[PDB]
C-alpha cells in the first residue's frame, strides 16, 4: 500500500445497480467466472507466496541523511566544506524533483478521475501543481548541465536583487 | 562500496588534492619572487669566490 495523504483520493461513490430491462447483462456472468476462476486462484497462490513471506521476516530502512552545512556557510574553495554542501544540494535537487513528480501524478490522476468535469473538479490540483512548478522554476531552472549550489546560490542572489530593487523602486 | 565508503574517499582525495594545488600556487609565487628579488637558496648564480684574493703585502703600496 502507500500513504493516502500524500497520494490523495476522494471516497468513491459508485451508483447501486437499478436494472431496467429483464435482459440479463453479461457483465455480471463475467463477473462471477472472474471471481471464480481467476481471483479464487490467483488469491490462493497469493496466500501461499504471503506465508511464505512470513515464514523469514526481514527488514530495510529508509537512508536518513543529517543536514551538513550548505553552500552559503562554506568557506570560498574549501573544498572539504563545498564538497558536503554540494551532495546535500543535489539529494535535495533530487527531492524537489519527485516532489514536482507526485503533484504531476495527481493533478493527472485528478483529471483522468474526474472525467469530463475535471476542469472545475481539479481546480485545486492545478493550483498546487502552478506553485510548486513557479517554486522549482525560481529555485532550479536556467542553471545549466553543469548546475551546482554556486549556480543556483548566483540565481537566488540574482533573483533577491530584482526582488530588493522592485521594492525599493514602489516605494 | 557503501556511500560512506565513497563519500569519506571522496573528502580524502579532496583534501590531498586541493593540498597539492595550494602548494603549487605557492611554488609559483615563490619562484617568482625569488627570481625577482634573489634573496632566497634558488636562482643562486655564482659571483667570485673571496678566498681566492691574495691579501699579502704585494710589492708597490697602493693596492
Amino acid at each position: 500500500s502507500w500513504d493516502k495523504d500524500v497520494y490523495p483520493e476522494p471516497p468513491r461513490r459508485t451508483p447501486a445497480p437499478s436494472p431496467q430491462t429483464s435482459l440479463p447483462n453479461p457483465i455480471t456472468y463475467l463477473t462471477k467466472a472472474f471471481d471464480l476462476l481467476v481471483d479464487r486462484p490467483v488469491t490462493l497462490v497469493r496466500e501461499f507466496i504471503e506465508r511464505q513471506h512470513a515464514k523469514n521476516k526481514y527488514y530495510y530502512y529508509h537512508r536518513e541523511f543529517r543536514r551538513v552545512p550548505d553552500i552559503t556557510e562554506c568557506h570560498e574553495k574549501d573544498v572539504l566544506c563545498m564538497f558536503e554542501a554540494e551532495m546535500q544540494w543535489k539529494r535535495d535537487y533530487k527531492v524537489d524533483q519527485e516532489i514536482v513528480n507526485i503533484i504531476q501524478e495527481r493533478l493527472k490522476a485528478c483529471q483522468q478521475r474526474e472525467g469530463e468535469s475535471h476542469r472545475q473538479n481539479c481546480a485545486k490540483e492545478l493550483q498546487q501543481f502552478t506553485q510548486v512548478v513557479k517554486a522549482y522554476q525560481d529555485r532550479y531552472h536556467d542553471l545549466g548541465a553543469h548546475y551546482s549550489a554556486r549556480k543556483c546560490l548566483a540565481k537566488q542572489k540574482q533573483r533577491m536583487l530584482a526582488e530588493r530593487k522592485a521594492t525599493k523602486e514602489a516605494a | 562500496d557503501a556511500p560512506e565508503k565513497n563519500y569519506e574517499r571522496t573528502m580524502a582525495i579532496l583534501q590531498i588534492e586541493s593540498e597539492k594545488a595550494e602548494l603549487r600556487l605557492k611554488e609559483l609565487e615563490v619562484r617568482r619572487l625569488m627570481r625577482a628579488k634573489g634573496d632566497g637558496p634558488w636562482f643562486q648564480y655564482p659571483t667570485i669566490d673571496k678566498a681566492l684574493i691574495d691579501h699579502s703585502p704585494k710589492a708597490t703600496p697602493d693596492n
